[PDB]
């Protein structure tokens, strides 16, 4: 009988911690896919922008080619 | 001078054994000081059974009060009585149970119990011939119900050949409207069906019926309630603490009463029934005495009687009577009544008589049966675990504290036995 309410207050105890490991992975898993994908959304963003710059001085190239013809 | 030792604990628990100490002191002619200023030689011949003795003649109850909370504990401490109690007797928490078996067992009851214990030790190792221990809980709730049996199983490790005897309050929905008293209940009665060698089943049903229906009180109270179970307790510890031939001891008694050792469950009875003050002043004829402390009505646990056979029966008569009447009376309900006496355990029924009448009456009887109708009581507990363990209802409250349903389903199972092996013997024949 005393081994056994040992057992009981010890898987008490171990659910306890098990739960609170638990939460406490899950939630790191959380933060750090949502920390990646918003950066990676940014990213994406300020992308398409640069791509933009870039297309701006092919126009004032193209300009400048046709310029002197 | 064979000492018991009595232990209170969790908030019935206190309550009733509160009231008992007032009751029996003011028997014995002990104040609230400690101080005997009683009459009679009577009083204090056997005093060392339940009070120890300290320089100025004072008197000290053998009585360790415990709980998981202090509330109750604080209120003791400031009732009437509340100095007479040696103060390091008090051994309290802090957390309370929670109305939870698994908390008073297991979790909450286990950080506190060795504490308690200790005081046990030192009660004990005063004692010049220690008898045994007694009880009072609640099995309703969770630290009588639950830090109550366990400390009933670390007393049994330490004092196993010593005698177990506790009142044990049973939950009735009539009174409690907490959902998981069966429950804890069942947990209880498991472990009081294997480690006590005597309990007196005080159903709170019972004592709710009796004070509205009988008594006429309108809106029953706790102290209504504990009104009868003081009266009830005073009655049967009267041959244990008065000069006597019967039951004189805790063993004794066990061996008068306990055929099997797990059919040791008593019904209780007493007469005449009074509510607090009523003051009454016609004493009962000893006739009057002997109907009706056999009546159903009269019985402190909602069974009845006529559904069952007396396996043994033990009966005290208090008072300036005629012991030709006693005889003759007990002998008329037996002689009445053969059929609900078991045939094959002959001379079942045992009668005391003691001078000395309770505070308010002239005359008064109590009665305990070991009858096989006792087995309706743990039917309506059965019952009520049943309806919420077959969905597992409120379990998660337990197997948050380490439990698992397998337990139960063991409590469960031991409390149908229990049942099967009353019925069996209720009808067996000679
Ligand atoms: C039938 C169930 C108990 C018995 C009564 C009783 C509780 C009581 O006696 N209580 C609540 C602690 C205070 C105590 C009494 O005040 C009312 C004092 C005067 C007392 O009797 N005090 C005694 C002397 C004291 O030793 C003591 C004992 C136990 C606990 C605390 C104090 O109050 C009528 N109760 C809950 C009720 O009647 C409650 N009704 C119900 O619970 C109903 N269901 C909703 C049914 C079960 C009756 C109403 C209050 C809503
Ligand atoms: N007869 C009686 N029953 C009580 C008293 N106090 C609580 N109860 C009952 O005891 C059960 C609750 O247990 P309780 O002792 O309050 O819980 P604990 O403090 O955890 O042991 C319920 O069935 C209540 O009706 C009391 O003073 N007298
Ligand atoms: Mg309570």
């Amino acid at each position: 009988k005393r081994e056994h309410e040992r057992e009981v207050i010890q898987k008490a105890i171990e659910e306890n911690n098990n739960f609170i490991k638990m939460a406490k992975e899950k939630l790191a898993q959380k933060m750090e896919s949502n920390k990646e994908n918003r950066e990676a959304h940014l990213a994406a963003m300020l992308e398409r922008l640069q791509e933009k710059d870039k297309h701006a001085e092919e126009v004032r190239k193209n300009k400048e080619l046709k310029e002197e013809a | 001078m064979r000492e018991i030792v009595h232990i209170q604990a969790g908030q019935c628990g206190n309550q009733i054994g509160a009231k008992f100490w007032e009751v029996i002191s003011d028997e014995h002619g002990i104040d609230p000081t400690g101080s005997y200023h009683g009459d009679s030689d009577l009083q204090l011949e056997r005093i060392n059974v339940y009070y120890n003795e300290a320089t100025g003649n004072k008197y000290v109850p053998r009585a360790i009060l415990v709980d998981l909370e202090p509330g109750t504990m604080d209120s003791v401490r400031s009732g009437p009585f509340g100095q007479i109690f040696r103060p390091d007797n008090f051994v309290f928490g802090q957390s309370g149970a929670g109305n939870n078996w698994a908390k008073g067992h297991y979790t909450e009851g286990a950080e506190l119990v060795d504490s308690v214990l200790d005081v046990v030790r030192k009660e004990s190792e005063s004692c010049d011939c220690l008898q045994g221990f007694q009880l009072t809980h609640s099995l309703g709730g969770g630290t009588g119900s639950g830090m109550g049996t366990l400390l009933i199983s670390k007393i049994r490790e330490e004092y196993p050949d010593r005698i177990m005897n506790t009142f044990s309050v049973m939950p009735s929905p009539k009174v409690s409207d907490t959902v998981v008293e069966p429950y804890n209940a069942t947990l209880s009665v498991h472990q009081l069906v294997e480690n006590t060698d005597e309990t007196y089943c005080i159903d709170n049903e019972a004592l709710y019926d009796i004070c509205f229906r009988t008594l006429k009180l309108t809106t029953p109270t706790y102290g209504d309630l504990n009104h009868l179970v003081s009266a009830t307790m005073s009655g049967v510890t009267t041959c244990l603490r008065f000069p006597g031939q019967l039951n004189a001891d805790l063993r004794k008694l066990a061996v008068n009463m306990v055929p099997f050792p797990r059919l040791h469950f008593f019904m209780p009875g007493f007469a005449p029934l009074t509510s607090r003050g009523s003051q009454q002043y016609r004493a009962l004829t000893v006739p009057e005495l002997t109907q009706q402390m056999f009546d159903s009505k009269n019985m402190m646990a909602a069974c009845d009687p006529r559904h069952g056979r007396y396996l043994t029966v033990a009966a005290i008569f208090r008072g300036r009577m005629s012991m030709k009447e006693v005889d003759e009376q007990m002998l008329n309900v037996q002689n009445k009544n053969s059929s609900y006496f078991v045939e094959w355990i002959p001379n079942n029924v045992k009668t005391a008589v003691c001078d000395i009448p309770p505070r308010g009456l002239k005359m008064s009887a109590t009665f305990i049966g070991n009858s096989t109708a006792i087995q309706e009581l743990f039917k309506r507990i059965s019952e009520q675990f049943t309806a919420m363990f077959r969905r597992k209802a409120f379990l998660h409250w337990y197997t948050g504290e380490g439990m698992d349903e397998m337990e139960f389903t063991e409590a469960e199972s031991n409390m149908n036995d229990l049942v099967s092996e009353y019925q069996q013997y209720q009808d067996a024949t000679a």
